[PDB]
C-alpha cells in the first residue's frame, strides 16, 4: 500500500540520565562505520527548558546490484540524514525525528522516535519508533501508465480513421 | 577518536564545542536548569564555521519547519 | 454503435472499446493487409510478415512486425533517457477464420518491456444488427515494470532502515558500557 | 511513392510484389470460398529469407514468443 508503514519498540538497560548524555557521544563506535560526518547545524533552548536541536549527518549509501544499475544517477552520492530533537527532563523524555534531504526523489525514510523512562522499570528507558518509508516512483509509474493510454487511445482513433479512409479508396477501385 | 565533520576546516573544532557542551549538559541540565550556557562562545565560531562549509556543498536545508 | 471505457485493474489499466465499420467484413479482411500507409500512419515506419501459414482447419495465421515512432512526452526523456533513442517493435499475430467470418488479433510491443507494456485484442466480426457491416471488439492492458521497482526499492529501503536500527541500538548499548566504566 | 518500407531495406524490394501477390490470393478465392492452391509461397520463401536475415543483424528479438498471449499475456 503506498507508503510502507513499521512500529517497533525497544528497551535498553540504563537511567533516562544516563541514555540521554549518551545520545551526543554515540559516534564514532564500531557499528556505524557507515556514518561519515555528524553536525550540529541549529540548537536553541525554550522558555520551558527544552533543548530543540538540528543535528546534520552523512552516511555512505549502499543500494543492492539491481538499483545502481536502474539507478546510475545516485550511486557516488552519498545520503544526507536530518535528526531534529527535543530533549525534555522535567518530563524526562526526548523525541526525535529523522529523514534524508537527498535521494528525495526515488525514496524518504523519515523515524519519529521517542525516548522515555521504563514503564515497568525504572532504571531504564523504553523507546518507540513509527517509520514511514516513501517513493516518489509510484506517481512515476502512474504517469508513465496515464500517458501510455492516452497514446493508444489518440493511436486507436487513427486506425479508424486510416481504415475508414482506405476503405473509400477500394469501393469502385 | 574524532569523528570528522562537513567542513573538514572545523573537524577539532567540533571536537572542542563537543566536549564543552556534553559536560554542560551532563552537569547541569539534567540535574535542572542551573546558570545559562557558556560553550555560545565558542558555538557562534562553530556555526559560521559550518554553515560556509554547507554552502560549499550545497545541502539542502530549506530551512525546513522542525520536526518535518 | 461507438463507445469505449477504461478502469483501473489492479494495478494496470484495462480499455475496452467498440467500433463498427460502415463495409462488408470481406473487404475489411482484405483492407487489412493494405491500411499502411494512409494519411493518418505516419508514426508507423516499416510493416513485414516474419511469419505466415495455412492451417488444416482453413484459417490464415498470420504474424506481423511493426516498427514505429517513439515520441515520449518531455518530462520522460529527462528520466528514461535511454528510451529516446530507439523506435518501438510491435508484433501482433492475427488469425482469420473464413468460415466464421471473424479475425482476431493480438498486439503488443516487444522492446521498452522495462518501461511500458501495452497489449490489446482485437475481435472483427460480421455486424448483427446490419449485415452488411462489420462490428469490431478491442479490448487492451497497459501494464508497467516501474509499479514493481517501486515496491522493491521501497522493501529495500525499508530493510536496511530495519539493519540501521539495530546498529544504532547495538552501539548505543555499548557506549552506555565505557561510560558506565564497563 | 506510394507502398510500405520494410525492416531488411534491401528486402524492400522482394516484399511488396509477394504483398500483391497475397491480396489477390487472399481475396479472390480464400476468403470466397476454397482454392486450394498458393501461387505465393514461392516467392514468400525469398522474401521471408531476406528479412530472416535482417532482423538478426539488427537483433530484434521476434524468437522466444509465442502465438496469442500465451507467450507473453501480460
Ligand atoms: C515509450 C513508449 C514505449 C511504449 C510502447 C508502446 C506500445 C504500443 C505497441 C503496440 C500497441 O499496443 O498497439 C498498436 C500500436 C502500433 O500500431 P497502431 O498504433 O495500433 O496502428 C496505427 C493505426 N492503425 C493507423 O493505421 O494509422 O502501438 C503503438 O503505436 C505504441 C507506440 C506509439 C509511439 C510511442
Amino acid at each position: 500500500q503506498m507508503v510502507k508503514y513499521f512500529l517497533g519498540q525497544s528497551v535498553l538497560r540504563s537511567s533516562w540520565d544516563q541514555v540521554f548524555a549518551a545520545f551526543w557521544q554515540r559516534y564514532p563506535n564500531p557499528y556505524s562505520k557507515h556514518v561519515l560526518t555528524e553536525d550540529i547545524v541549529h540548537r536553541e533552548v525554550t522558555p520551558d527548558q527544552k533543548l530543540l536541536s538540528r543535528r546534520l549527518l552523512t552516511v555512505t549509501n549502499r543500494m543492492p546490484r539491481w538499483a545502481e544499475r536502474l539507478f546510475p544517477a545516485n550511486v557516488a552520492h552519498s545520503v544526507y540524514v536530518l535528526e531534529d530533537s527535543i530533549v525534555d527532563p522535567q518530563n524526562q523524555t526526548m523525541t526525535t525525528f529523522t529523514w534524508n534531504i537527498n535521494h528525495a526523489r526515488l525514496m524518504v525514510v523519515e523515524e519519529r522516535s521517542v525516548y522515555s523512562v521504563n514503564s515497568d522499570n525504572s532504571g531504564w528507558t523504553e523507546i518507540r519508533r513509527e517509520a514511514w518509508v516513501s517513493s516518489s516512483l509510484f506517481g512515476v509509474s502512474r504517469a508513465v501508465q496515464e500517458f501510455g493510454l492516452a497514446r493508444f487511445k489518440s493511436n486507436v482513433t487513427k486506425t479508424m480513421k486510416g481504415f475508414e479512409y482506405i476503405l473509400a479508396k477500394l469501393q469502385g477501385e | 577518536d574524532k569523528m570528522n565533520s562537513v567542513g573538514e576546516a572545523c573537524t577539532d573544532m567540533k571536537r572542542e564545542y563537543d566536549q564543552c557542551f556534553n559536560r554542560w549538559f551532563a552537569e547541569k541540565f539534567l540535574k535542572g536548569d542551573s546558570s545559562g550556557d557558556p560553550c555560545t562562545d565558542l558555538f557562534k565560531r562553530y556555526q559560521q564555521c559550518v554553515q560556509k562549509a554547507i554552502k560549499e556543498k550545497e545541502i539542502p536545508i530549506e530551512g525546513l519547519e522542525f520536526m518535518g
